[PDB]
């Protein structure tokens, strides 16, 4: 066979240990899921420093906790901007999931609260910047470099999916680089606890699985498709379904055709053909052997999965950091003062937040 | 040709 005696036994034992870890992780998750936290701070506890990023509903700002001096990333959502039904439900998903999970590559939520106008989620500040800007600056990552980041996403999805959580917005914009060069996944605005299928049409066009575009009830395998898109974009410098307008992107996704740069290794192309698989009976991550079809693929043969989890692999890139609060690894954004109305807005819609 | 800047997620459609 492909493995000899010692290799096969080591792999089997490793896979059983994963099962044991995930069973304990589920117990811990459910305790926090059953009894969440809320109202653990207020706005005047923080000095607002700089906008780190923007989105449809608000912004993420670097803030400084006045009492401790610790820096954090504060996501501010304008309750009135969270207009549509699925926008509301998604925001409650995001807070509840973030407060309950615990994994080395998932950003940590420290405080949550709301006021008359906004919702606030105060998270760990990750000073190395977005993968997105490093990737666009260098062009493309080498295959070993891409593989180091991909391995962290594989483990993170193995963790989330074991909890019946789907992530649904993988892309380089949502992946922050920490001081050790490892990944922190942020933006759980599209994460959801799903036991089987779900039906919301949501995500980012380039990263959408065909079953989402086709208005089919879909499952966690959409995250494995998105991993294929991410690995392709990291290694090529552009994603596999690439067009100026979303409708054109959607047409390419559903076609079942992908072309690869001539510099892609054959191992990489084989992995990507099995992730970017329109037939769900054939897509890696969705088969009888689950995540192990990915973890045991030839392209990951050099990956020490436990060492990645323990953060003991030398990162390909260590961000430059000049001290706490340094924002040199982030792009600049237009600053807009934070206004809090005298009247409570959308109080009933966000009771649970 | 395609989108090179940051990409916004869509909540519907
Ligand atoms: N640091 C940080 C951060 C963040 N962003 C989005 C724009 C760049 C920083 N989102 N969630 C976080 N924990």
């Amino acid at each position: 066979g492909h493995m000899g005696n010692a290799a096969a036994a080591k792999k089997g034992s490793e896979q059983e240990s994963v099962k044991e870890f995930l069973a304990k992780a589920k117990e811990e998750f459910l305790k926090k899921w059953e009894s969440p936290s809320q109202n653990t701070a207020q706005l005047d506890h923080f000095d607002r420093i700089k906008t780190l990023g923007t989105g449809s509903f608000g912004r993420v700002m670097l803030v400084k906790h006045k009492e401790t001096g610790n820096h954090y990333a504060m996501k501010i959502l304008d309750k009135q901007k969270v207009v549509k039904l699925k926008q509301i439900e998604h925001t409650l998903n995001e807070k509840r999931i973030l407060q309950a999970v615990n994994f080395p590559f998932l950003v940590k939520l420290e405080f949550s609260f709301k006021d008359n106008s906004n919702l606030y989620m105060v998270m760990e500040y990750v000073p190395g910047g977005e993968m997105f800007s490093h990737l666009r600056r260098i062009g493309r990552f080498s295959e070993p470099h891409a593989r180091f980041y991909a391995a962290q996403i594989v483990l993170t999805f193995e963790y989330l999916h074991s909890l019946d959580l789907i992530y649904r917005d993988l892309k380089p914009e949502n992946l922050l680089i920490d001081q050790q060069g490892y990944i922190q996944v942020t933006d759980f605005g599209f994460a959801k606890r799903v036991k089987g299928r779900t039906w919301t049409l949501c995500g980012t066009p380039e990263y959408l699985a065909p079953e989402i575009i086709l208005s089919k009830g879909y499952n966690k395998a959409v995250d494995w498709w998105a991993l294929g898109v991410l690995i392709y974009e990291m290694a090529a410098g552009y994603p596999p379904f690439f067009a100026d307008q979303p409708i054109q992107i959607y047409e390419k996704i559903v076609s079942g055709k992908v072309r690869f740069p001539s510099h892609f290794s054959s191992d990489l192309k084989d992995l990507l053909r099995n992730l970017l698989q329109v037939d769900l009976t054939k897509r890696f991550g969705n088969l009888k052997n689950g995540v192990n079809d990915i973890k045991n693929h030839k392209w990951f043969a050099t990956t020490d999965w436990i060492a990645i989890y323990q953060r003991k692999v030398e990162a390909p890139f260590i961000p430059k950091f000049k001290g706490p609060g340094d924002t040199s690894n982030f792009d600049d954004y237009e600053e807009e003062e934070i206004r809090v109305s005298i009247n409570e807005k959308c109080g009933k819609e966000f009771t649970e937040f | 040709a395609g989108r090179t800047g940051r990409r916004q997620a869509i909540h519907d459609i």
